[PDB]
């Protein structure tokens, strides 16, 4: 449901 | 011992000829840099109302709103439905938290407008150009390192140039009017008259300035929170604001 990043 | 957290919004636009506004962009932000004890977590608490996207149901008014966020692998989204809280246990130095995006109007009015007056002599080649810059900020608040960057015709010379303030700076340089306003508070109205010899394309003005205690979207961290000292910062900036002559 969320968009996520990793940096 | 020291937390500092801070609200960064990059601004671009741009402005038609006859001052209607054709773009808006913000991207936005959240970033932390911390060096707490092993598993501590903070919280941060975000402004309460605010929607995200364009609800198909409900519509999109005013209000705060952004167009779209996404959050970093490691924050937790339990509370932020209910609460717009947001929950993780930092590293040690920096991390963006989250980024948001926002295209559509912003709640507040755009903080420059710009008055361009030009007479051209077809002619003698000779060009004045009068710009009058607005800043519709409100009277307390300050935007610092103005600059505003106007392409010229082709070999153009300066004659003259008239500031309405003596701390302004203006110079011809690599083609273009550089004009350099470092006092701009809200409700301001600083102006600049150029007399040029042109031996069109005029425009379009690029500016570029930052705005300390401010977001475009109107979006603000409301608390930081342990579950040490708190530096908190809300700044807009933009090197892309661009506004048609």
């Amino acid at each position: 449901t969320y968009k996520f990043f990793e940096q | 011992n020291e937390v500092f957290l801070a609200v960064v919004e990059r601004l671009s636009v741009l402005i038609a000829s006859n001052g209607s506004l054709l773009k808006v962009d913000v991207q936005g932000e959240i970033r932390l840099k911390s060096f707490l004890p092993s598993g501590s977590e903070m919280r941060i608490g975000l402004t309460e109302e605010f929607s995200v996207g364009k609800s198909e149901l409900r519509g999109y008014g005013p209000g705060i709103r952004v167009d779209e966020v996404s959050f970093h692998s490691s924050v937790n989204l339990d509370e932020f439905e209910s609460h717009r809280i947001l929950r993780l246990q930092p590293p040690q130095g920096e991390l963006t938290v989250m980024r948001y995006q926002l295209s559509d109007d912003l709640p507040s009015p755009l903080p420059f407008r710009l008055f361009p007056s030009v007479q051209w002599d077809r002619g003698s080649g000779r060009l004045q150009v009068y710009l009058k810059l607005r800043c519709d900020l409100l009277s307390k608040s300050q935007a610092l390192n103005v600059r505003l960057h106007l392409p010229l015709p082709r070999g153009v010379v300066s004659l003259s140039q008239e500031l309405s303030s003596p701390e302004q700076k203006a110079e011809l340089a690599e083609g273009a009017l550089r004009w350099d306003l470092p006092r701009v508070q809200g409700g301001s109205q600083l102006s600049g008259l150029f007399q040029m010899d042109v031996p069109l394309g005029l425009g379009p003005a690029s500016l570029s300035f930052e705005l300390p205690r401010h977001t475009c979207s109107g979006l603000q961290v409301r608390f930081l929170r342990l579950a040490p000292h708190k530096w908190v910062r809300h700044l807009s900036h933009s090197d892309a604001y661009v506004i048609r002559i």
